[PDB]
RNA sequence: AGAGUAGAUAUUGUAAGCUAUGUUUGCCACCUUCGACUCAACAUUUCCUCUUGGUUGUAAAAGCUAAGAAGGGUUUGACUGUUCGUCAAUUAAAAUGUUACGUGAGUUGGGUUAAAUACGAUGUGAAUCAGUAUGGUUCCUAUCUGCUGAAGGAAAUAUUAUCAAAUUAAAUCUCAUUAUUAGUACGCAAGGACCAUAAUGAAUCAACCCAUGGUGUAUCUAUUGAUAAUAAUAUAAUAUAUUUAUUAAUAUAUUAUCUAUAUUAGUUUAUAUUUUAAUUAUUAUCAUAGUAGAUAAGCUAAGUUGAUAAUAAAUAAAUAUUGAAUACAUAUUAAAUAUGAAGUUGUUUUAAUAAGAUAAUUAAUCUGAUAAUUUUAUACUAAAAUUAAUAAUUAUAGGUUUUAUAUAUUAUUUAUAA
RNA sequence: AUAAUUGAGGUCCCGCAUGAAUGACGUAAUGAUACAACAACUGUCUCCCCUUUAAGCUAAGUGAAAUUGAAAUCGUAGUGA
RNA sequence: UGCUGACAUGAGUAACGAAAAAAAGGUAUAAACCUUUUCACCUAAAACAUAAGGUUUAACUAUAAAAGUACGGCCCCUAAUUAAAUUAAAUAUAAAUAUAUUUAAGAUGGGAUAAUCUAUAUUAAUAUUUAUCUUAAAAUAUAUAAUUAUAUUAUAUAUUAUAUAUUUAUAUAAUAUAAACUAAUAAAGAUCAGGAAAAUUAAUGUAUACCGUAAUGUAGACCGACUCAGGUAUGUAAGUAGAGAAUAUGAAGGUGAAUUAGAUAAUUAAAGGGAAGGAACUCGGCAAAGAUAGCUCAUAAGUUAGUCAAUAAAGAGUAAUAAGAACAAAGUUGUACAACUGUUUACU
RNA sequence: AGGUAAAUAAUCUAAAGGGAAACAGCCCAGAUUAAGAUAUAAAGUUCCUAAUAAAUAAUAAGUGAAAUAAAUAUUAAAAU
RNA sequence: UCAUCUGAUUAAUUGUGGUUAGUAGUGAAAGACAAAUCUGGUUUGCAGAUAGCUGGUUUUCUAUGAAAUAUAUGUAAGUA
RNA sequence: AGUAUGAAAAUGAUUAUUUUAUAAGCAAUCAUGAAUAUAUUAUAUUAUAUUAAUGAUGUACCUUUUGUAUAAUGGGUCAGC
């Protein structure tokens, strides 16, 4: 009751409802901006919900599965824009995370908001699809977009990629088919380059992407450690 | 409960500015953004790049505006007859001039 | 003087004598709130505990009186506004003061106190009272000092990281009962020890949460009323596909479960008619967390554990040795030589400080800070943990997995199958 | 009556200084009146503990007040309107 | 404790006024504005209609539309009351003025007609307060015309079928829920005994004036120096529940705010729980705790005879046995004073 | 009684300066403005703090050293 | 304000307007109310009321410089 | 509440000089080092100015009083009256 979670200056009933709302909004819009503390708590709920959904999907035990389903239902507000949220959770969202052991969200810190000095953050779903089956781009996966923008900038400058950038790319890849990842990167480039107004010679960009993928995939002192005399 | 004397210039100033707690600190923890080579806070996203990405998302993930057929296919004269102009209130006018009271985000300096 | 079986000075001490105190009642006029609660600090003129002198009135045991002694301790209830006092039950003892008769910018407001009112008395009366009774008004965010904690800056017998002694500031220091020595010493008997040790407690302090108890707006179950969802199923419509001969049948998606008319004015409900206008699973909200039964961590005392800090040194009152000055005597206010206290010095504990010590010394990873994730810590700070991802090793928080706990049904079961 | 009662009720009458429409006396009912007792209940207390929310604390924005001769505003004792 | 002005100090301290918010987008300008969705709060209101009031605050200047019928004023009429008014000499009076009488004013009240819509002008001629019972009537069932038990009992309209004037009129018959509520009717109980004032036929008329109308109105738009937890009149106030306008919920509607974000030490406030004890607290049980039906039964002493005491205490039935919404319901007694219900120091 | 009432003198009142630790009233002494060599007042002369050396006795109690505490007791010392 | 408590068909609560007040009304009577408070409102005027009382009264230099006693006083805070 | 002007002060921020982190009280005066600045006769071993090394002395002002550092009166500061 003290120390188990953030209180967030709200009465228990209100607080829980707020958290549910945040979770619903995260599932609907695959990224959302909010205050840092709220985002942190919301992540805990959303991740829990995702795991329960995964458990329901997997389990052979019928009773268990039913219980998981009931728990998931309890943890959401299913109305208006979130009428078919349960369906989405089972069919669209939870199947992304079957291999991933936890860590389905990422809270990314922003510069604190000016009017309030409140620490601001971006709660968002990990490995959200950047491109739907229709020829558009999807709202979400901000980190990936940022990475690709950084890559583009490095290419423009004719500089080597930073170790941190490479590490991030590797992390992104870990639960991604290589060809799919490449195609996503290419798609992101097309939009990003146009926005920034750099020229998109396609074959060269593809080659660069391929090169970036290759280095990611193929893995390759002051004090001396000496035994006791 | 109440101050016994007029607090002097010295004693108010040493109270306010003497302690380091009360002073402002240099923001040493700035560093370069990898997407655009500009200043940003450490362990923080660049507000320009994330803003740009948000804008891109908005432009792509855009719910189409509902233009009713009957109003779209009105004649100009007919439209004027139906929906004439009006004097807005002082309050309304003030609300309309958003650039007076609404702060757009500033761009940081380019890192060296 | 005089009591004290005898003897003024064991104990008592008329009236008169000489002082101290500023604790009472006064006097002076420089100067214009009693009690309770809470926390106490100081004194010693000591009530208890430790040491000791005297006590034909110290046999013993209880006492009485006096000297040293302030380390520790010194009460709970009935009555009353009361301090006090009376009593009850305890205690080793229930000491006396000082501190603006400590403490109302810390609490209270019963007493005292103004407005209302009544009573007794006084007065022709308005009204009055060293009277009685019921009722009844002040508030304050802390500038400075001070104190409790916590940081930053700093000058360091010159650096940093760590370990740190003397020292300083404080804390602590006990007491009871029982048992043994011993029914011994002592005493006719009745009664009944010192010296000393141990064990149980005590009051106080400190830490702790394994367990116990409490809590537990983590959680789970049960449960009354009202409302609102999702899913499934049925019906209907629209949109998209497939079959069929735009229609019908199928599949997917979305939306819908209304509506209108009758029953003599109005409202609601009911049924009938009208319409495609559905009843099961599972959720949620609200009603003090809706109420109730349990309840993890944490925190806590009703709980648990430990401590009351020795040995030692010099002393107080007091008790001696030898021994003159002074042929004796005299513990010395002589030279020498000894005993002696819950006190003193210390010891023990905490905080502060940092003499000293080990090491490294312009740095591909020197030491710190800013930043992030945090809790061992915490108002903010500070402190401590981690900031791994390369040749090795290092998990901070969440998430995940795990076993375990909680909840409450469960072998009338779960999983594999034949 | 209570372990124990300056309170309460009953009774006595040196009524300091009761008494008959400034009414006297005893009742039923009533009373947010005043005092006292019993029951039940309880954090009132023994003896406090845990929890909740709003403040307090920190950051951002706005922004009081009484007060103030001037202040570079320590302890003790003494002195002294 | 001079007056006026300016500027300090406390201090960037307290405070920012009962409050539930979240996301996405308008907008790579939003904690605060607008929209959408979610969540919550008010709901015999924080809703919807209005009265009064007011810097028009409004959905605004291209601005709140009336001949009259569940439309108000204006107008007619008057109450309370008011009037340099009214009557050789109304009466009185140092002046001012006052009195009586007339006339005039004066709403908070009364005021014809109306959907089968309605016609207001001119001229002429003679109602305090409360109640709807019992009986009786017929209707529906049980038993053998008459008894027993149960509802129903004055009015409010559509339908169908008849009989008369001639598909429009009049009357009759039959058909048809419950619970509230309205108006209009009738009969009538009580003492406290219940406003005032302004005709009818006939003929001729009637081209329908002025003002109010926004929004706000248990409130940021009025009265409180403030966008002030105060004060402020009336009517509707979805259903489910209930004796109910109590209480719970909330369909719809409205709202979520000139402060936010975090942290939640000490400490304060307002709540929830608490082992063993149970008033040991305290001036004092102050505060808190305490309800084993709320319906139907039953209910003592005393007593002024009044179920006054009584809503008696205890207790029963229905319900429930481990408990499991809110709200109503919080003991018994003795004494002093005052019969009682009332009134009082707006702010001790 | 730092009391009260008057008598006499002084000071303060209205008087600064030195001393009395600090000091309205006590001990000295009266600031016209400076200067700082010489006489000094009261009070002082180990240091704080301007200035000191002696003589003869007494005390041993830190008595006392600028605010004298009594009766009485004990121990000495002189003189008769 | 919150909780608690009391009345709640009556000597009830309340809207709209009216009457009665500054020697002065209303008052189930408290000296209670009469426009944020009355043993008698407010405003304007008499009016610069009066104050033996409190406080204040503004540059410099120079010379002299007290008193706090007696008597009287409805006088002992004054005045001769 | 005219119009111009405004190095009037209180008051705020900033810079420069100087002093200040082992020192205690009306914050001044006098003694006295040092540092800085200015100086068309500093010829210098110079002169002025500014500045809390260090030392000594120093109980705000007024009012009212027998008598006030008084913890008696009155004043937040400056400008005008
Ligand atoms: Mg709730
Ligand atoms: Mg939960
Ligand atoms: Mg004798
Ligand atoms: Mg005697
Ligand atoms: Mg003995
Ligand atoms: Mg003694
Ligand atoms: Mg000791
Ligand atoms: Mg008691
Ligand atoms: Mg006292
Ligand atoms: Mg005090
Ligand atoms: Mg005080
Ligand atoms: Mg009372
Ligand atoms: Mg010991
Ligand atoms: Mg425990
Ligand atoms: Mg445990
Ligand atoms: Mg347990
Ligand atoms: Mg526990
Ligand atoms: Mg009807
Ligand atoms: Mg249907
Ligand atoms: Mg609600
Ligand atoms: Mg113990
Ligand atoms: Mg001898
Ligand atoms: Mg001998
Ligand atoms: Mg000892
Ligand atoms: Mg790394
Ligand atoms: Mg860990
Ligand atoms: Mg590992
Ligand atoms: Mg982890
Ligand atoms: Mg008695
Ligand atoms: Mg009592
Ligand atoms: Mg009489
Ligand atoms: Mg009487
Ligand atoms: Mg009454
Ligand atoms: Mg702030
Ligand atoms: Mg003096
Ligand atoms: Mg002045
Ligand atoms: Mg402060
Ligand atoms: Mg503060
Ligand atoms: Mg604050
Ligand atoms: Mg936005
Ligand atoms: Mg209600
Ligand atoms: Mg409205
Ligand atoms: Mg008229
Ligand atoms: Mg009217
Ligand atoms: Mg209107
Ligand atoms: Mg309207
Ligand atoms: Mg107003
Ligand atoms: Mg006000
Ligand atoms: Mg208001
Ligand atoms: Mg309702
Ligand atoms: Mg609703
Ligand atoms: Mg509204
Ligand atoms: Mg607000
Ligand atoms: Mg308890
Ligand atoms: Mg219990
Ligand atoms: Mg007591
Ligand atoms: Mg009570
Ligand atoms: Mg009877
Ligand atoms: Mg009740
Ligand atoms: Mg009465
Ligand atoms: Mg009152
Ligand atoms: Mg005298
Ligand atoms: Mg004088
Ligand atoms: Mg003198
Ligand atoms: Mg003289
Ligand atoms: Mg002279
Ligand atoms: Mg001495
Ligand atoms: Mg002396
Ligand atoms: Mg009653
Ligand atoms: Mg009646
Ligand atoms: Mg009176
Ligand atoms: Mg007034
Ligand atoms: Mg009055
Ligand atoms: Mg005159
Ligand atoms: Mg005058
Ligand atoms: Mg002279
Ligand atoms: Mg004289
Ligand atoms: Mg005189
Ligand atoms: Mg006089
Ligand atoms: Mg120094
Ligand atoms: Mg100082
Ligand atoms: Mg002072
Ligand atoms: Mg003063
Ligand atoms: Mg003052
Ligand atoms: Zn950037």
């Amino acid at each position: 009751t003290v120390g188990i979670a953030r209180k967030l200056s709200r009465d228990k009933a209100h607080r829980d409802a707020l958290l549910k709302n945040l979770a619903c909004q995260l599932f609907q819009h695959e990224s959302i901006v909010s205050t840092h503390a709220k985002c942190k708590e919301a992540s805990r709920v959303a991740e829990r919900i995702i795991t329960w959904t995964k458990r329901a999907i997997t389990t052979s035990n019928s009773v268990a599965q039913a219980e998981l389903k009931s728990q998931i239902q309890s943890q959401l507000f299913l109305a208006g824009d979130n009428r078919k949220l349960m369906k989405r959770l089972f069919s669209e969202i939870a199947p992304r995370y079957l291999e991933r052991p936890g860590g389905y969200t990422r809270v990314l810190r922003l510069e604190p908001r000016a009017n309030d000095s409140a620490p601001q953050s971006v709660l968002e779903l990990v490995d959200s699809p950047v491109m739907s089956e229709s020829h558009t781009v999807n709202r979400g996966n901000l980190k990936m977009w940022l990475l690709v923008k950084s890559v583009i900038n490095d290419d423009a400058n004719q500089l080597p990629h930073n170790p941190l950038t490479l590490q991030n790319l590797h992390k992104v890849a870990k639960f991604k088919a290589e060809a799919q990842l490449h195609g996503e990167i290419m798609l992101i480039k097309q939009v990003l380059l146009k926005e920034m107004s750099l020229p998109y010679d396609e074959a060269l960009e593809n080659e660069r992407t391929q090169a970036l993928l290759k280095e990611v995939y193929s893995s390759s002192s002051s004090y001396v450690m000496v035994p006791r005399p | 409960a109440v101050p016994k004397k007029k607090v002097s210039h010295q004693k108010k100033r040493q109270k306010l500015y003497g302690p380091g707690k009360k002073q402002l600190k240099m923001i040493h923890h700035l560093n370069k953004c990898p997407s655009c080579g500009h200043y940003k806070r450490a362990n923080t996203l660049c507000m320009y790049c994330v803003g740009q990405i948000s804008h891109i998302w908005k432009t792509h993930t855009a719910k189409e505006e509902i233009k009713p057929r009957q109003e779209e296919e009105l004649s100009e004269l007919d439209q004027r007859v139906l929906y004439p102009g009006r004097r807005d209130t002082k309050y309304t006018k003030d609300l309309k001039d958003k650039d007076n009271y609404l702060e757009r985000r500033v761009r940081t300096l380019k890192k060296d």
